[PDB]
């Protein structure tokens, strides 16, 4: 799962 | 709201940079990432089908259109047409933002945009191309077709949405959620993953919809092979209206991807992947989930492999309900100096879980060292690239065995004081010091104990349950537990809409958390007047963060267009009712006079106010979600959720400033491999939308135009859904 820059 | 639906011509671009990494593999190693490199970039495509309906047709027009001219070559003839340059750019930057995206909609904020030039001249550019006067029939029949969905900006096609609002794929055009939720339930009764299906409703003469389940694989329904999804294909009944579970969803593409990834069987370093692999293939093809689950459990089962990869439809961010994936698949280097430094955060990440608002039970049963690494990227296929991820996506999996965590660290070494809005002339100072090195922080604690804690209570078949009910307590109420996850129910599939937003909010706070503990710092070598700064510049870019997010809610229709921003959103509301002067947001004036804003975050009560609402909002999130609690944990977020004019802030007026100082984020180009025969090269391109354009006109060499071909065909299947 996600985590963005 | 002009320049929402465009891209600036000045959007900055950068190259994911992996050469060494790529070098240091020997050439077994090397292919063996080659294969996967191309199957990911073969599925990739079909983000486009589950974007937009006319986003296929448009991939297609501008492979071709640059296959003829590239950049420099389609210039001349777009400036000779009338075009001044600053048109001509914009395009190039439409193509290249329609490349990264793998479609029209932004892959952060699933909004649409639209080439930014007058739709007269493009007309000229694309007819009177070199590629027009060769096989001048496709693209008129494309041009004609795809024309205006490129540059229509109608209020109703602006955002991505089920009903009369947006525009999804994932669904037919008349679906509502109405149909989402009950062929939700229709999915868990039958107890079908939702992550690799589609929904489309039809109606015959009288008004009574039936409903088609379709299912992505080579492999159409057709006399089967006797697998899962074999016994699984035939007509059911549910209230009064019918459903059909049916398969062959964007076949020959995964036919292309299941090459690839056979080819990159017999490279594999261990039986591991030379085995999952083989199971993805069977997913792939059955379009049986099982068979994508245990080559999932085989991945973590695989430790600190030389080349990391992984691939299907997996994160859930995109579909309007919240349970279908989006296809993507990466093919990555792990680079070893900088996963120590994280291992390290693996050894001692036991304890921690210990010290979050929920007693042990509360958590998940044993403990592991899934996995934490640092890979410089090679191919990521689809939409974006995230900074870190942990997965499966199989909540069952993180608990019984494991999961994996992963900081990509060649995608950092891109992204890195004007720009700076709503912060101080201190502050960003900090900003620009800390920021980087936190950036590791906050994803670690993200992925390890964002998602790696938590325990779900689940009812198995029979009545018993996965725990001891008695001796189970809620801290909130006092009582016993009365509610769980039963049969075939999972996280997406019951809070929907939030579960995304939801669980990242829950990983972000814990990020905040853990952040503020002296152990987590000197492992990333911060303490005296280090611990200070980095723990400081995070919270204040959290609620920063907090103030951004504006940009991606849309207030006519009360929604949110992300679950990371959303969350951001709501860690920096709860912040906000700790009150005690510990947050403010100013409405200030920028020295270009028009609005602006400024963030006051005091440090000295970090821990005196804030830290409380941190753990206390921690407690009830994993309360909630442990239980299962969908009431409780909507009427606790979506009132944190909440966008309104009521002081003393007045979101809904700030959110204009907001969008005044907004941003546009950047571009990055990706590397392609070629194959030698024996050997296997690098192929790099500029950081720029021409060297991106660039990187994708060369990245299908032998089927490019076969696939467009294909995407052309897939869609006019289901132009009537749209």
């Amino acid at each position: 799962v996600v985590y963005p820059w | 709201a002009d320049t929402q639906y465009i891209l600036p011509n000045d959007i900055g671009v950068s190259s994911l940079d992996c050469r060494e990494a790529f070098r240091l593999l020997s050439p077994t190693e090397r292919l063996y990432a080659y294969h996967l490199s191309r199957a990911a970039w073969y599925g990739g495509l079909a983000v486009l089908l589950q974007t937009s309906p006319e986003a296929p047709y448009i991939y297609a027009l501008l492979s071709r259109l640059f296959r003829a001219q590239d950049p420099d070559q389609l210039r001349q003839h777009a400036l000779a047409e009338g075009l001044t340059e600053e048109e001509y750019q914009a395009f190039l930057v439409y193509a290249a933002g329609v490349y990264s995206n793998m479609g029209n909609y932004k892959s952060f904020g699933d909004t649409k945009f639209v080439p930014n030039l007058p739709k007269e001249k493009l007309e000229r550019v694309i007819l009177g191309s070199e590629a027009a006067q060769q096989h001048p029939e496709e693209v008129r029949g494309l041009w004609q077709t795809c024309g205006e969905l490129m540059f229509s900006l109608e209020p109703r096609l602006r955002h991505l949405g089920l009903g009369k609002e947006g525009i999804t794929t994932y669904f037919s055009g008349n679906c509502t959620m109405e149909d989402a939720k009950l062929a939700q339930d229709f999915l868990d009764s039958q107890n079908l993953s939702a992550y690799n299906t589609r929904l489309f409703k039809e109606v015959d003469g009288e008004g009574k919809p039936y409903y088609e389940v379709r299912l992505a694989s080579v492999l159409g329904s057709e006399p089967s092979l006797d697998s899962e999804v074999t016994s699984k294909l035939k007509s059911y009944e549910f209230r009064g209206s019918p459903f059909q579970v049916t398969r062959g969803d964007y076949a020959p593409i995964l036919q292309k991807v299941v090459e690839q990834l056979e080819k990159a069987k017999a490279y594999a370093a261990n039986s591991h992947q030379g085995q999952m692999l083989a199971q993805y293939i069977e997913s792939f093809t059955q379009g049986s989930i099982e068979a994508h689950k245990r080559g999932s459990r085989f991945w973590i089962q695989d430790k600190g492999p030389i080349v990391e990869s992984y691939i299907g439809f997996i994160e859930s961010y995109r579909d309007p309900f919240g349970s279908r994936g989006e296809f993507e698949g990466f093919v990555a280097v792990v680079n070893k100096a900088m996963s120590a430094k994280f291992e390290r955060l693996v050894a001692s990440a036991e304890q921690l879980l210990k010290e979050l608002p929920w007693p042990p039970t509360f958590e998940k049963d044993k403990f592991l060292t899934p996995d934490f690494t640092s890979l410089d990227v090679l191919t990521f296929a689809g939409s974006g690239i995230p900074a870190g991820i942990n997965i499966p996506n199989y909540d069952d999996l993180r608990q019984t065995e494991g999961f994996k965590n992963v900081s990509l660290g060649n995608v950092l070494a891109v992204a890195y004081r004007e720009k700076l809005t709503f912060l101080e002339e201190d502050d960003k100072d900090l900003y620009i010091l800390w920021k980087g090195p936190s950036f590791d922080v906050q994803v670690g604690l993200h992925a390890l104990l964002g998602h790696g804690s938590g325990k779900l209570f689940v009812q198995d078949e029979k009545g018993a349950f996965n725990f001891d009910q008695e001796t189970v307590i809620n801290p909130e109420t006092g009582e016993q537990i009365q509610s769980w996850y039963r049969s075939g129910e999972t996280w997406d599939s019951k809070f929907s809409t939030i579960a995304s937003s939801y669980e990242e909010c829950r990983a972000e706070s814990v990020g905040l958390y853990l952040c503020l503990h002296p152990q987590v710092l000197e492992i990333f070598g911060f303490e005296g007047a280090d611990a200070e700064d980095v723990i400081y510049v995070n919270w204040l870019n959290m609620v920063r963060a907090g103030l951004l997010a504006l940009e991606f809610y849309t207030p006519e229709a009360f929604n949110w267009r992300q679950a990371h921003m959303q969350a951001r959103f709501v860690i920096l509301r709860v912040l906000l009712e700790a009150g005690e002067g510990l947050v403010t947001i100013t409405p200030t004036t920028g020295s270009d006079g028009r609005p602006d804003a400024r963030v006051r975050l005091d440090r000295s009560k970090i821990r005196s106010v804030g830290k409380p609402a941190l753990e206390r909002f921690l407690r009830r999130l994993q309360v909630l979600k442990s239980t299962g609690d969908v009431a409780g944990g909507r009427a606790l977020y979506e009132g944190y959720a909440t966008v309104t004019d009521a002081p003393p802030e007045c979101f809904l007026t700030l959110r204009d400033t907001v969008l005044l100082r907004k941003e546009s984020r950047k571009l990055i180009v990706q590397p392609n491999t070629r194959l030698e025969g024996s050997d296997v090269q690098l192929l790099e391109y500029e950081a720029s939308a021409a060297g991106l354009i660039r990187s994708f006109s060369e990245r299908f060499p032998e089927d490019g135009p076969e696939l467009e071909e294909i995407l052309t065909q897939l869609a006019t299947a289901d132009a009537r859904f749209w």
